């Protein structure tokens, strides 16, 4: 179990770690988060109490380095930094652990939620969507735009998700216009799976990362990518059975975790009604359909 | 975006544009089978692709053989329309290609957009005008060429005959839409108005009769009366 220590908490802030969150008061003696489960990526995220416009965070993997957080009073945010001196990191961590100044990652033992949400999410793939090669962790915030959003503005601060556009030459083979528009199997299997992602695991990793960004940072561009990657599968007549079964699991846990009171801004009615009730895969997502119908019947 | 009465003069500017109407592409008669079920029999149809500035009509005849062994024909027809409009554009020299294609029915937008991906600078637009182009098959010479076709065929017409020698495009389009609306509303009476006078004829190379300017005013008034008369009969006014 790894630890992300905090130099201080000089401004009042709600801190999230994965699906958990807690409030820290201005100048409270908070010095970080311990007992973080090794084996998964994690996200540590922030929303300032005096300015909720400040929603941002860092994706990281404690297997790739030692990371600590310090408030930068010039840029006005909590920054993640990597520690290269191991013995120092351990002594500073032990000192705070002894004084009980850290919150414990509050994982219930029965609880596979975080694994279920991040099963296919790897740090190396995150670092290709979020390009800042000098850090081993990746910053994301509420307002970052996606490459596709910028085509329709600063490229260094962009989310480089894979562009999906159903009315593009990439999606439509000359001479197969009706076929490819009404059945997206070519686009899914040849262009996206075999060509760009190489396998379904990478496709699902990006889908899962998009959902998490949309849900934790209130990022609109991520929400459009999550829905597009769902719609691409659902609108394909030919999808491997293992992918359909795994997609049903992925979406089930996403819908289960979504805050009820954010459903109006995290779920696209058109996409979900099309996917569950009209698409080729309308009968292939039994777990997702059941939770959606019991939890958000209004949307449908 | 969408084309309506606010931007109506845009139809007669110098940017080449085409209207595409697909309402006569897939045409059927419905009948009972020997067993008392119902079946359809297709008949030849046509795509109506019109330049409203010049009157040039590209009439692609859709022969019933294109539907053989195909399913979901009403859906296929939109895509076949789009395929054929795309092929027409590709066949035209660059300086004749349209800058806009206006579809009379919004269901044509995605099929045409997808077929025209290679032409990102051609705008595909709906219209809020209710245009009576479905009544094209009430023009005898157009109906004749469609029904006689034994294979796919493109035939070119000028739907304004020689009117642009005497009137503007705006006025020619207004005359055309009035004639087509009348033929759509009461075909028999519209044709009586146009053809009953035995001293007035259609030239071999024309679609409509050779009316003088004053005779067109009388004809146009008779067509308006027909439309109004039919509106009164319909709504009991
Ligand atoms: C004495 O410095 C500190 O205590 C500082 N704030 C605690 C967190 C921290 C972690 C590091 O790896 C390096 C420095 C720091
Ligand atoms: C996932 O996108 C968001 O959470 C985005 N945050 C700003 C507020 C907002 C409002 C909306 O009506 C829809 C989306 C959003």
């Amino acid at each position: 179990m790894n630890t992300v220590p905090f130099t201080s908490a000089p401004i009042e802030v709600t801190i999230g770690i994965d699906q958990y969150s807690f409030n820290v008061k201005e100048n409270q003696p908070f010095h970080g988060i311990k007992d973080i489960p090794i084996g998964h990526v994690h996200v540590i995220h922030f929303q300032h109490a005096d300015n909720s416009s400040m929603r941002y965070g860092y994706w990281f993997d404690c297997r790739m380095g030692n990371f600590y957080i310090q408030y930068d009073p010039k840029d006005g945010l909590y920054k993640m930094m990597e520690e290269r001196d191991g013995a120092k990191f351990e002594n500073i961590v032990h000192n705070f652990k002894e004084r009980q100044m850290m919150v414990s990652y509050p994982k219930i033992d029965e609880d596979d939620t975080w694994y279920n949400l991040t099963e296919f999410v790897q740090m190396d793939k995150i670092r290709k969507i979020v390009r800042k090669d000098e850090n081993q962790f990746s910053y994301v915030d509420s307002s970052m735009t996606t490459v596709q959003e910028n085509e329709l503005s600063d490229p260094a601060h962009s989310l480089n998700y894979t562009v999906i556009n159903f009315k593009s030459r990439e999606a439509i083979r000359p001479g197969h216009e009706m076929e490819d528009f009404l059945d997206k199997s070519y686009y899914l299997n040849t262009v996206m799976l075999q060509g760009i992602f190489k396998n379904s695991s990478n496709y699902f990793g990006e889908l899962q990362f998009a959902f998490l960004n949309a849900m934790f940072f209130g990022n609109y561009g991520s929400s459009l990518q999550w829905h597009a990657m769902i719609e691409l599968i659902c609108s394909s007549a030919t999808v491997p059975k293992h992918m359909l079964d795994k997609l049903d699991e992925i979406l089930y846990y996403q819908i289960k975790t979504l805050p009820e009171q954010y459903s109006d801004i995290l779920l696209n009615e058109r996409v979900w009604n099309i996917c569950l009730y009209s698409s080729f895969q309308k009968n292939s997502l039994h777990n997702t359909e059941k939770i959606m119908e019991n939890k958000y019947p209004e949307l449908l | 975006g969408a084309m309506n009465s606010s931007n109506y003069a845009e139809l007669f500017n110098n940017d080449i544009k085409l209207f595409v109407d697909d309402t006569n592409v897939y045409r059927v008669t419905v009948h009972k089978t020997f067993e008392g079920n119902v079946a359809t029999k297709a008949i030849n149809g046509c795509i109506f692709t019109l330049n409203p500035k010049t009157g040039h009509l590209f009439l692609k005849i859709i022969h019933t053989s294109v539907w053989a062994g195909q399913k979901r024909l009403s859906q296929l027809a939109k895509w076949k329309t789009a395929e054929e409009v795309s092929a027409l554009v590709r066949s035209l020299p660059k300086e004749e290609q349209p800058k806009q294609i206006i579809v009379t029915r919004k269901a044509m937008l995605d099929p045409l957009e997808v077929h025209m991906l290679d032409f990102p600078n051609i705008a595909i637009r709906p219209t809020e005008l209710r245009l009576p182009f479905s009544a094209a098959m009430s023009i005898d010479k157009l109906s004749d060429v469609v029904m006689k076709a034994t294979e796919p065929q493109m035939v070119l017409f000028n739907i304004y005959d020689d009117w642009l020698d005497r009137i503007s495009s705006y006025t020619a389009f207004s005359r055309l839409t009035l004639l087509l609306r009348a033929l759509k509303t009461n075909e028999e009476s519209a044709k009586m108005i146009l053809l009953s006078d035995p001293t007035i004829t259609i030239k071999s190379y024309h679609l409509w009769p050779s009316f003088t300017d004053e005779q067109w005013i009388t004809i146009e008034s008779q067509m308006r009366d027909l439309i109004l008369t039919e509106y009164g009969r319909k709504y009991n006014v």
